[PDB]
């Protein structure tokens, strides 16, 4: 009767509190003392045991000195006697793995819980019968009440997260890891390092996200096991991204002290079907059998119909394919893949008709792809010769020169837009020329001919980026998406060819080819999908993925019809459009003057051959095989609209032999030329800003129509216009959203 | 500041 039976805390539902430390000779255990302290509803330790710890004169305060040491030294949280109880003596709890038990123990307190013991543990289990008949511990099943995290005092922390390799410039209790604590893709950097600039597709470990608290709100306040959860949860797929991440893999991988174990199991399973709805996780060329969908029966029931089947339709459809929900993609062609094309006829070599650049594989959802393919890329040599007709090769200097001046024309032209509006843009190429005239004339500093020639060379570089003369783009929103952090690191070609993704993508989906959309209405209870043949589909939501010059030409049927604010945002981006041309040779004839460089410019003669092969690709980096591929940029294209394949093969051919004038050049044995252009389910190479149109464009093509009619592709991404990368994103937004 | 966000976890 000397001393309590009651806990300190008010409120507390615990009407027999037991010591769980008993590490001090005079502990209380289930009896009478002077304070019972609370960790939880479940969880408390005696008064002589808090002093065990916590005074001078006693034998464990040894123990808690070294460990406020630690935790004071690489930490930010209090080192409070609590805290030290929750991190270093609150006994573990483990769940049976008996698929018909599945009942959670305590261990005994010197048992240190690792993933194996997790991975493995059943009832009964120790180191050194009928245990699994014998009753769960009734403080379990209180764990999932409501308020028992609010009783919960302090956050748990997770001991050797998966993540924490990746985190050794944060401090462990602003990431949710323990400060008593002590080969992955060089690509895969998903988190930010403290005060590192921005990059696309990154997390900051320490704060979640605008869409992390919309979905979980209740973690606003505290963050700390959301945050330990989702850092896991992203260093185990990324440790390996072939295989699906489940509960069942993760929950081995959280190792904490106490019932608060618990709780985090129970929310790593939520946590995970966000992240993998989202496209964080479980994302990629993985595909997943009928009895493995990656989100539960509830997200199932919809059916979706997918209009293309190029990076953005075949992510989208991959994506909930893997989910489980019903999904069907119609194609217009003859083929799956839009401006992914490659030929691969080409001896020992592939040759990308369309894509094959990687621009920034640090996080780029590309690089993850090879890695699941087990797919090397080539990154690009920094050394470009500018070859002139006929045979000189450019001094650097100059090149660098015009280079400089070509990109400080760019900089005041991001001066004179700042105080324009959209009804004041001009065209960049008429503004450029305008700050080039005035430059001239003030300081009267004339450049050579060939000075002249290579500024004509950048200015076709930009010309090429955009897919159009700079005269039809936008001075105040050319590179609009560069305000969004971008892809850092390697520029790569894709050697095997984007193809052996967009196979892999489609493999097991339900695609059909040579059939041609017409029209879509969405006026009834399902959307009605009509073939240009006449062929019926229906299905509850519907989601095109067309090129932007296909929405440009109203080429499908749209009944409600897009509002007048989508189509002024279709009509203000501009269809841009390159070629490209393939040529085989039967001998590296290049080898001699490019020595071994991946790619050699071509100064252009006069304004009127800006863009006409101007940069030629040496397509073997192992360096045995003989193939270039070279483009045709900006006013090129036009020249070349009424021109045979023979005609634009004998111009590249003069140009070749121009360009290694003081050698033979021999005949191509093998040749493509492109026609996107007049490819009537294309029509383009990639979108751009036209004069007067905003980014914002992206985003109103982007948004949904009634939760109903949902769009992706290139020019729906404003973060990421104009790319495989992007397309393959917007795919996975529209999969996210349509899941939802 | 959207130079920094997450382009898959800013969807809303
Ligand atoms: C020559 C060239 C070079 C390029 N280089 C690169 C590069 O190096 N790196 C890079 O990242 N990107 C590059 N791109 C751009 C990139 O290929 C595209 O951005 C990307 O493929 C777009 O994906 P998408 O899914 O948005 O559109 P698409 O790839 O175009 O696919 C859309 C699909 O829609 C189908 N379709 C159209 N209308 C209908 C209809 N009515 N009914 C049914 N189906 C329809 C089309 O047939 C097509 O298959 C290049 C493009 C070209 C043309
Ligand atoms: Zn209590
Ligand atoms: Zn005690
Ligand atoms: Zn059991």
């Amino acid at each position: 009767p000397l001393g309590s039976r009651k806990c300190e805390k008010a409120g507390c539902t615990a009407t027999c509190p037991v010591c769980f430390a008993s590490a001090s000779e005079r502990c209380a255990k289930n009896g009478y003392t002077s304070r019972w302290y609370h960790l939880s509803c479940g969880e408390h330790f005696c008064n002589e045991c808090f002093d065990h710890y916590y005074r001078s004169h006693k034998d464990g305060y040894d123990k808690y000195t070294t460990w406020k040491k630690i935790w004071t030294s690489n930490g930010k949280t209090e080192p409070s006697p609590k805290a030290f109880m929750a991190d270093q003596q609150l006994p573990y709890w483990v769940q049976c793995t008996k698929p018909e038990c599945r009942k959670w123990r305590q261990l005994t307190k010197e048992i240190q819980l690792t993933p194996q013991i997790a991975k493995t543990y059943r009832c009964g289990m120790k180191p050194n019968s009928d245990h699994c008949s014998l009753p769960e511990d009734l403080r379990v099943l209180e764990v999932s009440n409501h308020w028992w995290y609010s009783m919960l005092i302090l956050p748990p922390l997770l001991k050797d997260s998966v993540a924490a390799p990746l985190l050794s410039a944060y401090y462990p209790d602003c990431v949710g890891m323990s400060p008593s604590c002590t080969g992955m893709n060089r690509y895969f950097q998903p988190f930010y390092q403290p005060n590192e600039c921005g990059k696309a597709l990154c997390v900051r470990p320490d704060v979640m996200e605008l869409d992390e608290l919309y979905e979980f709100p209740e973690y606003s306040r505290d963050p700390t096991m959301y945050l330990a959860l989702r850092n896991l949860i992203l260093a185990l797929w990324y440790t390996n991204c072939k295989e699906a991440l489940t509960p069942q893999k993760c929950i081995p991988h959280i190792i904490v002290r106490g019932l608060v174990r618990i709780r985090c199991v129970q929310e790593v399973e939520r946590i995970l079907y966000f992240m993998t709805r989202k496209g964080l996780i479980n994302t990629g060329v993985l595909s997943v059998g009928a009895d493995q969908y990656l989100l539960p029966k509830d997200y199932h029931n919809k059916s979706v119909i997918i209009i293309g089947a190029g990076p953005a339709g075949l992510a989208a459809a991959r994506q909930l394919h893997n989910f489980g929900i019903k999904v069907t993609v119609l194609e217009a062609k003859d083929r799956i893949g839009g401006r992914v094309w490659d030929d691969k006829s080409f001896k020992g070599v592939t040759v990308g008709r369309g894509a094959q650049i990687v621009n920034g594989c640090i996080n780029n959802p590309v690089a993850l792809m090879c890695e699941q393919l087990g797919i090397s890329m080539h990154k690009f040599g920094e050394r470009c010769d500018l070859i002139q007709e006929g045979g000189r090769i450019t001094d650097p200097t100059i090149d660098k020169r015009m280079d400089f001046h070509f990109n400080a024309l760019l900089d005041v032209v991001s001066e004179w837009r700042k105080d324009k509006t959209q009804l004041q843009d001009v065209p960049l190429g008429e503004k450029i020329e305008e700050i080039y005239k005035a430059f001239i004339k003030e300081s009267g500093i004339q450049f050579s001919e060939l000075e002249g020639q290579v500024l004509q060379f950048h200015l076709s570089n930009l010309e090429y980026a955009c897919g159009s003369n700079l005269h039809q783009v936008s001075a105040r929103s050319w590179d609009h998406n560069e305000f969004f952090a971008q892809f850092a690191g390697d520029h790569t070609l894709l050697t095997p060819g984007y193809s052996v993704i967009i196979e892999k993508l489609a493999e097991g989906l339900d695609i059909q080819l040579k059939s041609p959309v017409q029209c879509i209405d969405y006026s009834g209870d399902e959307v009605q999908v009509t073939t240009t043949d006449g062929t019926g589909y229906s299905a509850q939501k519907v989601l095109v993925t067309v090129p932007l010059a296909l929405l440009q030409k109203g080429a499908i049927q749209f009944n409600p019809p897009l509002s007048e604010k989508k189509m002024k945002a279709i009509n203000s981006l501009g269809a841009g459009i390159i070629e490209k041309i393939a040529l085989q040779f039967p001998y590296r004839f290049w080898d001699s003057k490019v020595q071994g460089a991946d790619f050699f410019g071509h100064v252009p003669p006069s304004a009127s051959k800006r863009g006409l092969f101007a940069v030629f690709y040496d397509m073997d980096p192992q360096k045995k095989h003989s193939v270039l591929m070279s483009v045709i940029a900006g006013e090129a294209v036009a020249s070349v609209r009424t021109l045979d394949d023979k005609q634009v093969l004998q111009q590249c051919m003069a140009t070749l032999r121009e360009l290694f004038k003081e050698q033979e050049v021999p005949d191509p044995t093998k040749y493509f030329v492109t026609r996107w252009s007049t490819d009537p389910w294309i029509q383009m190479a990639y979108s751009f800003v036209k004069t007067g149109g905003s980014g914002e464009a992206y985003d109103i093509i982007a948004e949904d129509i009634q939760g109903t009619v949902f769009f992706a592709g290139e020019a729906t991404n404003r973060h990421f216009p104009q790319t495989v990368t992007g397309a393959y994103l917007s795919g996975v937004r529209e999969a996210s959203k349509i899941a939802a | 500041d959207p130079h920094f966000h997450h382009f898959l976890l800013s969807q809303t």
